[PDB]
């Protein structure tokens, strides 16, 4: 497959890493009484790894000779899951948080005493203006277009 | 204009009792500074180099190995004690050099009788860059 | 009663009077030492400060030495013993040589402790200080051959 | 000596003066402002260079600039 | 005979010293 | 001159306007932030009580209502271990078997796959070994059962609630009055007698009635669950008189003087319990009676009320001599109108008393299965010896602030301290000569024996076979204390622990508990060492207090104050000049100094006394005695010590100690940082903070607060800090990591 | 100087600034005029500053060279050379 990986369901390195830790798992869960308290935490730890590398297999993952799942970033569209799509969830949420304090700071700057409400966060304010966050990505474009959004005469 | 004080020895020093804080070899052939004043009651006040010292009635006379020594033994005698002092520089030549208050007033208070020495008529901002003083021994800051 | 007192009574030099600094026993011991014979020629001063040291410096470089338990721990640590003499000679002759000229007078000082004039010590001149220092090497090439002759050359029990 | 320039731009507070700890500085007449002073250098020589005085100067940029240079027993603050 | 014996002291022992003294000399007094 | 009880009422009006307003307390804080430095500010001065007003009243009311605050806290945090004993432990697991369990008290939710953290510690329990040292305590003072241990939690969460109430009521309602503060006769009367005295005998008086025959039924076999309840005991007599039988006189004995007959549980016999590896309780119950006796004794010297005491002020004026003048004549005046000269005078005390706890404590182990509990043995040195160390630290900080503020010869004038101000030159001259002297035999010893031992000269060594430098007098002493018992101490039966002589191993569950250590020439290489490390670092401390207030180099020191970060570059440079950065170069050798010496105990034990018996009496110590041969060069340090137990730590991945590997990193990590700080200047920072700032700009996003870069004090501050958390955190989890592994 | 209190005269500026010898002797020689009359005849070429620098470096030099290029084998085991067979490397040798 891409760069000579192979994938996780049909890879067999993958495979025996599955059935070691969940053999590793086992090994201290003989030691306990077969239904007491450190037991039912150490089962239920087992079906927790086995259902995470069930999944892994089901997400079509790339597994190299290591065994473990590598993650494709170049763009290819097998694999927009890995890092594309999350980079676009992150670039929406980081501008809401970065709209939002901007916004903030803009509407407290007309103040006599701006610091103020700086070290003591007027929070009746804030929380009308962190819901702005929602549709910033059109509230920054248009004001790019405008052209308010970068100061002038600096 | 203003005579300075001529310095007066046999005039009686501070009680103290001894330090590892005195003068050394560079008073002995360098230089050394001897700082004067009246002080109406004799009262303890701390030494610029050690413990605490009393000063007698009448006139002190003390002999500081450096000049910031000596001020700031007059700072304190003049703002804690409200008391006047002057102080000398004296060479191992035997020579003595009035020193402070250089024109009988504190430099702190305009006096008519000065002249301006090093001082520069334009702000700051307006030096030569280093470029145009180089190769000649002047210093951009010196024109 | 107080123990230490100012110098000479003077409380603004930077130094005081006390039991270790001053006391009779201790001034008396200390001003007939050869570095204090101001009034002796300097020759004679430095070749009993060489002897003293010379013979002094045998000891600890044959016995710590690294042929200390070969047969020949004498010859070797009189050997180094006289070496360190040479260095510190070299040593003595350069500082003398940078810190003094001929046509200057001695930069000991004139005054004693009771405020009464004294010839400056002469060995602080150029020629004084090279007399000194050739006494010096020459003692302590003595006192090394001594300690040496002494031990080894001659059985005589110590330790 | 290290030097010490005043410039033009002095008002002529008096704060660097009660600054220097080796009476390095004093106020002149003068005639370019409302206090009809200004700062003067004339013992440069005893100058520390510990720059006290440019903390207390409070013009934009400073007024008294203390360049330090070749040093001397004077300079660097040595009793011994 | 051995050449490496003769020279080693000579380069670590008698040439810094005499190379020491002399710079101390230049150095250290007024010409 | 009467002692009597001073207060004012409603001095201060609980409420919440000075909460709205950040920094009350200064008039310029209180106006509001102009840039960042500001909030810095604010917290470096948030006790500093002495510089936010001059009224001695006020300062000893808020000091005292801070005392209440932190009592406060240390009681809610022992209730949370009480708690967690009670709930999330395997104590009563730990008590059936001690040797068996390891003990552990804390659990974590699985959560992330933090689980694995959850370690097979036996006794059906999974969860993170605890190396406090609690469940010896606990089995020490009679606790059997998790109710008891519930009902101590409660009890010290509301004691704590008590101790918070206590705060407020007397910063608000009733303030002691500044007369009440300096009556320091009848406070040393009663803290001698009243706490310290009181509080031994009532300990005794627990440990006569529940630890001993509690523990007796512990140690003869009986399951904990079926030993009678702790006020049984108490209830009916006969159970104490089966376990010991002169409890059936009761009282006469003590009341006729006929003593000898509670020879059955007040001895005099040391040594350790071949059963449990500690102190025999019927020694430790002797111990606190004698000492009550002592203390209430001692708590009535001075003078209060009624004539009979001592005036303290009668004392110290009394004591003067040809060689100090008129010394100790105003010393009272002095310690009764400045806070920071009592704190600094009670801070090296309290630091030095930590060591000596340290020492003491693993020389002979005072609780039941503490010796063979390597890990809890190795971490409560090292705790304690870290503590003892800052300890020390903050007492020269402070006689450095008090000599800075509070000092003044005009009206509190003081002979001694002034000769000490008077020669100060002499005395760090000589001492700088020392620190030089000892560094010199003591390092320089070590580098000849790596030089030798590179160039294949191991004659030429400085070691036990080749140069020999035995410790004679160390040796000397501890052979005295060896023969001690029968010769010199008649009535003792064993020495008073068995690391000085006389054979008599111990050990429990297959454990070493203790043996005689021996002293050779490594022993006497290290310990010059110490002394090396203690000298400079007391060096560094001396000389930031005695040139607090001036120098040679700026005569008016004082004015510019305890904290400041220099003088300008003049003459030459007078970078860190100010006391307070004397005590943050003294943080960096305190933190050599301990450092080394955990490291020489932890090696030490590991090699020479910490390992496993066996059938025909054969020890296997940890290190197979490599302590002697090897640490007398730097090269076994780095390969015998830290490279050899370092893979317990690097390899914990995977496993329940992974967390320690994970804190190595991190240490680190934290510690490379605080280098950023400790090697730049804020100028450069300040230069960038302007272009980031000038980017802000650019996009209307620029703070109205304007951000500064940190002062050089708080740089330096910073940097100190962080290089403290990051080795010390290093050391932890290496130490930690390598005992619970190893151990 | 020293009338009751004062420190200071410009008249003596050398008892003024303390310029004293604590130990200095000022007595006549305690050798006898027989020892010193050899010691000073016989340790007199060692007395010139150039003469007894440059004899001192080129003497300890040839003493040197000459100590250390005639070592007999007790003496140095660098120059005694080695004395068993040499060992290969992993590979190489
Ligand atoms: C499923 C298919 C259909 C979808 C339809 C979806 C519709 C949007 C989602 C939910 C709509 C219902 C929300 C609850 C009803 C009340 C909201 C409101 O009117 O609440 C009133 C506010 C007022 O809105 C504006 O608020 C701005 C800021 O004012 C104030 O903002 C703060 C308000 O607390 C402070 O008062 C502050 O001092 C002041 O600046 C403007 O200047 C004006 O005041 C005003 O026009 O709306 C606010 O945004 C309040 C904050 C919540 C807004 C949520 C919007 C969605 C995201
Ligand atoms: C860089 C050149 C250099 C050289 C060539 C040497 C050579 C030597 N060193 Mg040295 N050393 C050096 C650098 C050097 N060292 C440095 C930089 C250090 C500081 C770390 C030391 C620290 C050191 C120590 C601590 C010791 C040595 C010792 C020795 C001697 C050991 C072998 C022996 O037993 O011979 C023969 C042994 C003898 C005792 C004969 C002494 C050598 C001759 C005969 C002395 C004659 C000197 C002569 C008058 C010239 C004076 C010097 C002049 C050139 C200026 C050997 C001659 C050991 C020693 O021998 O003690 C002195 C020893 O203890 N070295
Ligand atoms: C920069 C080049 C260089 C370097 C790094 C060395 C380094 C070394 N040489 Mg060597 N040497 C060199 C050039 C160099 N040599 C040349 C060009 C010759 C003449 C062909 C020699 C002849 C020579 C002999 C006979 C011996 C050594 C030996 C040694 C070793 C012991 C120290 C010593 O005896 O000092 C060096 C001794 C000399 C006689 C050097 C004189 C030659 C040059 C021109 C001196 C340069 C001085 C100059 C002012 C400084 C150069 C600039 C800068 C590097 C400071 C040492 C590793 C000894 C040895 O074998 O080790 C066991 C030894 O006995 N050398
Ligand atoms: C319970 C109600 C109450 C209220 C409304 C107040 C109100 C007030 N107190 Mg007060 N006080 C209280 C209880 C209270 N106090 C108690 C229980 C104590 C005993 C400790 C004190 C002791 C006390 C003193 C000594 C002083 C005040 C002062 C003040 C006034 C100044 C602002 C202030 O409170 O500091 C700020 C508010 C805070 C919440 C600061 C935090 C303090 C807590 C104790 C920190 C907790 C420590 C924490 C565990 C540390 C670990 C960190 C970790 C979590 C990361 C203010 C009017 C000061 C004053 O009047 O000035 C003249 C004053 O000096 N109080
Ligand atoms: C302070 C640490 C230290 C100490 C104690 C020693 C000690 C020793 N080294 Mg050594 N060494 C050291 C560091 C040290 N080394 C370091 C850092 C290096 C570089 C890596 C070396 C490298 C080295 C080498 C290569 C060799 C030694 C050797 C030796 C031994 C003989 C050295 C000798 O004779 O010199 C001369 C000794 C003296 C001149 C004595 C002077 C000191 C006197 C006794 C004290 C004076 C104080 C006095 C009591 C004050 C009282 C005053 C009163 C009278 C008025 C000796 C036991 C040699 C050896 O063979 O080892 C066995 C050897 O070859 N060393
Ligand atoms: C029997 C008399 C007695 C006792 C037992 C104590 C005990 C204590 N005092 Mg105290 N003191 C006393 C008399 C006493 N004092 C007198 C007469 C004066 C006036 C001269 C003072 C003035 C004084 C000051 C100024 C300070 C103390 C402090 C302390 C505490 C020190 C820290 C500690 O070790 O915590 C040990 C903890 C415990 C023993 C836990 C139990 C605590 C109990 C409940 C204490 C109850 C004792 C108290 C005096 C009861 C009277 C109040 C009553 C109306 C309820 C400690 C609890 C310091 C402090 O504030 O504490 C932080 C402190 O700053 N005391
Ligand atoms: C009972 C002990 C005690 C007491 C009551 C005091 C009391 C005081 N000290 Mg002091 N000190 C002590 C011990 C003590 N100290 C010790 C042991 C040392 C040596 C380390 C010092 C060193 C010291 C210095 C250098 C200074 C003081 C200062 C002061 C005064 C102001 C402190 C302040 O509020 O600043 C603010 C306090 C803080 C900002 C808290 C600092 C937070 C630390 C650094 C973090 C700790 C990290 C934590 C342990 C682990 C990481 C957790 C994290 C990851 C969440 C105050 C009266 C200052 C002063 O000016 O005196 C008048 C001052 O300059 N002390
Ligand atoms: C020189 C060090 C030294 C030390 C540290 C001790 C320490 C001790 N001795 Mg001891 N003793 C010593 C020398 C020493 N002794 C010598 C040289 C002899 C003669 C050979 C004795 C004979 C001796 C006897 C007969 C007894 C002790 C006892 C004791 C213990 C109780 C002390 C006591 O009675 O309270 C202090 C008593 C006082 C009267 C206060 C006065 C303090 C002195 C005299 C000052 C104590 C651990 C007693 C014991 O058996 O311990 C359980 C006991 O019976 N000693
Ligand atoms: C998809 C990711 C890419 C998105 C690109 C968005 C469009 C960018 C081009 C338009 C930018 C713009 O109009 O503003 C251009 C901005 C300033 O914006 C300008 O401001 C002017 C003064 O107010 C006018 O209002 C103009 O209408 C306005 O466009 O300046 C620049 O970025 C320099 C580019 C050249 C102009
Ligand atoms: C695709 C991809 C990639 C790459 C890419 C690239 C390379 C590109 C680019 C890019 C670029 C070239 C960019 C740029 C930019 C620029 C500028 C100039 C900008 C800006 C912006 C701003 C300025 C903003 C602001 C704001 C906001 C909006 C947010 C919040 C608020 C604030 C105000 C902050 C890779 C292959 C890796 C992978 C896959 C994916
Ligand atoms: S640098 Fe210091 S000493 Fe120099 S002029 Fe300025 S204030 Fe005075
Ligand atoms: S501080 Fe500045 S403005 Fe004020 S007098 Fe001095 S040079 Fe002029
Ligand atoms: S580098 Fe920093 S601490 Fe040093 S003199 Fe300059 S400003 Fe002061």
């Amino acid at each position: 497959d891409i760069a000579g990986l192979t994938p996780c369901k049909d890879s067999k390195q993958f495979a025996k890493r599955e059935k070691q830790s969940i053999k590793k798992l086992e090994s201290s869960l003989k030691l306990y009484a077969p239904d007491s308290a450190p037991a039912l935490a150490i089962n239920a730890t087992i079906e927790k790894t086995k259902r995470r590398f069930d999944n892994y297999g089901k997400q079509g993952l790339l597994c190299g000779a290591d065994g473990l799942p590598h993650l494709i970033v170049s763009g290819d569209q097998r694999h927009w899951g890995e890092f594309i799509t999350p980079g676009i969830l992150f670039l929406y949420i980081a501008g809401w948080i970065g709209w939002v304090g901007r916004s903030y700071l803009i509407a407290i700057r007309d103040d006599k005493k701006p610091t103020q409400k700086e070290i003591i966060i007027d929070v009746p304010l804030a929380t009308g203006l962190v819901f702005r966050g929602f549709s910033w990505p059109i509230a920054a474009y248009r004001e790019l277009l405008n052209g308010e959004l970068v100061a002038k005469d600096v | 204009g203003f005579t300075p004080p001529e310095l007066d020895p046999n005039t009686p020093s501070p009680i103290f009792g001894g330090s590892t804080g005195g003068l050394l070899r560079k008073a002995q052939v360098e230089e050394f500074y001897v700082i004067t004043w009246e002080s109406p009651k004799e009262q303890i006040f701390e030494m610029p180099t050690g413990g605490a010292a009393i000063m007698r009635e009448g006139p002190n006379l003390l002999k500081l190995a450096r000049k910031e020594q000596c001020l700031a033994l007059g700072t304190r005698l003049r703002s804690k004690y409200k008391i006047k002092y002057q102080f000398y520089r004296v060479f191992p030549s035997g020579e003595v050099q009035y020193l402070h208050p250089k024109d009988g007033v504190y430099p702190e208070k305009v006096n008519p009788g000065r002249q301006g020495v090093g001082v520069n008529f334009r702000s700051i901002g307006k030096n030569v860059s280093p470029i145009e003083v180089k190769f000649t021994g002047k210093q951009p800051y010196d024109l | 009663y107080q123990v230490v007192q100012p110098i000479n009574g003077d409380p603004f030099i930077g130094s005081l009077e006390t039991p270790v600094t001053s006391s009779p026993l201790v001034a008396w011991y200390l001003s007939n030492l050869p570095g204090y014979r101001t009034a002796v020629n300097p020759l004679l001063r430095g070749i009993e400060v060489g002897l003293a040291h010379g013979f002094l410096l045998v000891g600890p470089f044959v016995k710590a030495g690294p042929l200390r338990n070969t047969e020949i721990a004498g010859q070797a640590g009189s050997l180094a013993a006289g070496g360190l003499v040479v260095i510190l000679s070299i040593c003595l002759t350069i500082y003398g040589i940078s810190s003094f000229n001929e046509g200057d007078p001695s930069t000991a000082p004139s005054l004693t402790l009771t405020g009464r004039k004294k010839q400056p010590d002469q060995l602080q001149t150029a020629d004084g200080w090279a007399k000194f220092t050739g006494g010096f090497f020459f003692g302590g090439i003595s006192g090394v051959t001594w300690a040496f002759f002494l031990l080894y050359v001659l059985d005589l029990p110590y330790f | 000596s290290h030097s010490v320039k005043i410039y033009d731009t002095c008002i002529g507070c008096t704060q660097c003066v009660r600054a220097c700890p080796t009476d390095v500085l004093e106020m002149i007449p003068w005639g370019g402002c409302k206090a009809k002073q200004i700062a003067s250098a004339p013992r440069t020589e005893d100058c520390v260079g510990c720059k006290r005085c440019e903390s207390a100067c409070p013009t934009d940029f400073l007024s008294v600039r203390v360049y330090l240079w070749h040093e001397t027993t004077r300079s660097m603050g040595l009793a011994y | 005979i051995n050449l490496p014996s003769l020279f080693v002291p000579l380069v670590g022992l008698l040439f810094p010293a005499v190379a020491m003294a002399s710079l101390f000399l230049h150095v250290e007094k007024r010409l | 001159p009467e002692v009597k009880i001073l207060v004012d009422r409603d001095p201060i009006k609980t409420s919440f306007e000075q909460w709205a307003k950040p920094g009350h307390f200064s008039r310029t804080i209180a106006k509001g932030p102009d840039t960042t430095t500001w909030i810095w500010n604010l917290h470096a001065d948030a006790h500093d009580f002495d510089s936010h007003t001059s009224d001695l009243e006020e300062i000893s009311r808020k000091v005292f209502s801070a005392h209440f605050g932190q009592l406060s806290i240390i009681f809610l945090w022992l209730s949370g271990m009480y708690f967690h004993g009670a709930r999330f432990s395997n104590y009563e697991a730990w008590l059936n078997d001690p040797t068996h369990i390891r003990p552990s008290a804390q659990v974590v939710w699985p959560i992330v796959g933090q689980e694995i953290l959850n370690g097979d510690v036996g006794g059906g329990f999974r969860g993170i070994q605890i190396t406090s040292g609690f469940f010896q305590i606990w089995r020490a003072s009679g606790i059997t059962s998790e109710l008891q241990l519930y009902c101590t939690a409660i009890g010290a969460l509301v004691f704590a609630a008590l101790m918070l109430f206590a705060g407020w009521f007397h910063y608000h309602k009733a303030a002691p009055k500044l007369v009440w503060f300096q009556d320091v006769e009848s406070m040393l009367n009663h803290h001698l007698a009243g706490l310290l005295g009181l509080g031994s005998l009532s300990w005794a008086g627990h440990q006569v009635h529940v630890s001993l025959p509690i523990n007796q039924f512990l140690n003869a076999g009986v399951d904990p669950k079926e030993i009678p309840l702790p006020h049984e005991f108490i209830l009916n007599r006969d159970l104490l008189a089966q376990l010991y039988p002169s409890f059936a006189e009761g009282a006469t004995p003590f009341f006729t003087l006929n003593w000898s007959k509670y020879a059955d549980f007040l001895t005099f016999r040391g040594g350790l319990d071949p059963l449990t590896g500690g102190l025999w309780l019927t020694d430790i119950a002797h111990h606190h009676l004698a000492i009550a006796i002592l203390f209430l004794i001692a708590g009535h010297m001075y003078r209060t009320n009624w004539g009979i005491g001592h005036g303290i002020k009668d004392i110290l004026e009394a004591h003067k001599g040809p060689f100090t003048g008129q010394g100790h004549k105003g010393l009272y005046e002095i310690l009764t109108t400045s806070w920071h000269a009592q704190l600094s005078i009670n801070l090296a005390m309290l630091g030095s008393l930590t060591i000596i706890v340290a020492h003491h404590m693993y020389a002979m182990p005072p609780y039941p299965y503490l010796a063979t509990d390597y890990g809890t043995q190795l971490s409560l040195f090292t705790h304690h010896m870290w503590i003892g160390g800052f300890l020390i630290v903050g007492a020269a900080a402070h006689a450095a602030i008090f000599m800075v503020r509070d000092y003044d010869p005009t009206t509190r004038y003081n002979d001694l301290l002034d000769r000490v101000l008077r020669h100060r030159d002499a005395i760090i001259s000589h001492l700088n000569w020392v620190c030089i002297f000892l560094g010199f035999h003591s390092f320089g010893l070590y580098i000849h024996n790596d030089t030798m031992s590179a160039l294949g000269r191991p004659q030429d060594m400085f070691s036990d076979t080749a140069i020999q430098l035995q410790p004679v007098f160390a040796q000397w002493i501890q052979n005295t204390h060896a023969l001690a018992p029968g010769t010199t101490a008649p009535g003792a039966t064993t020495s008073t622990s068995l690391t000085w002589g006389g054979g008599d191993l111990v050990s429990v569950g297959g454990k070493v508990a203790l043996l005689p250590i021996p002293l050779g020439t490594a022993d006497f290489l290290v310990h010059h060492i110490h002394a090396f490390t203690i000298h400079v670092t007391v060096l560094i401390l001396l000389k930031g207090v005695l040139f607090a207030r001036s120098s040679r180099l700026i005569p008016d020191k004082a004015n510019l104050g305890f904290r400041f970060p220099c003088d300008g570059p003049g003459r030459g440079g007078t970078c860190q000049v100010s006391a307070w950065d004397h005590v943050f170069l003294g943080l960096f050798w305190m933190y050599n100094a301990i450092s080394v010496v955990i490291f020489h105990f932890s090696w030490k034990m590991q090699s020479d006394v910490w390992g496993s018996i066996n059938d025909q009496g054969v020890v296997t110590h940890i290190t197979g005695g490599n302590f002697a041969q090897s640490s007398i060069t730097i090269n076994g340090w780095l390969r015998d010590f830290l490279w050899a137990q370092a893979s317990q730590v690097i390899q914990s991945y995977g496993s329940s100690l992974s967390a320690y590997g994970l804190f190595f990193l991190g240490a680190h990590f934290v510690w490379a940082f605080s280098l950023m700080f400790l090697f730049s200047g804020r100028g450069y920072w300040q230069e960038l903070i302007e272009s980031i700032v000038w980017a802000h700009n650019k996009l209307k996003v620029a703070p109205a607060t304007q951000p500064r870069a940190l002062s050089i004090v708080q740089g330096r501050a910073v940097g100190v800090t962080h290089y403290l958390l990051g080795g010390i955190a290093t050391t932890w989890a290496f130490f930690l990591a390598r005992i619970i592994a190893v151990g | 100087y020293g009338d009751k209190s004062v420190y200071f005269d410009l008249e003596d500026l050398g008892n003024t600034t303390g310029q004293w010898d604590l130990y200095g002797s000022d007595a006549p020689s305690p050798y006898n005029s027989l020892q010193s009359k050899f010691f000073e005849t016989f340790a007199a070429p060692f007395t010139k500053r150039g003469l007894l620098l440059k004899f001192l470096i080129l003497g300890g030099g040839s003493t040197l060279a000459y100590f250390s290029a005639t070592a007999s084998g007790d003496i140095l085991p660098i120059k005694k050379g080695p004395q068993l067979p040499p060992q290969l490397g992993p590979r190489l040798g």
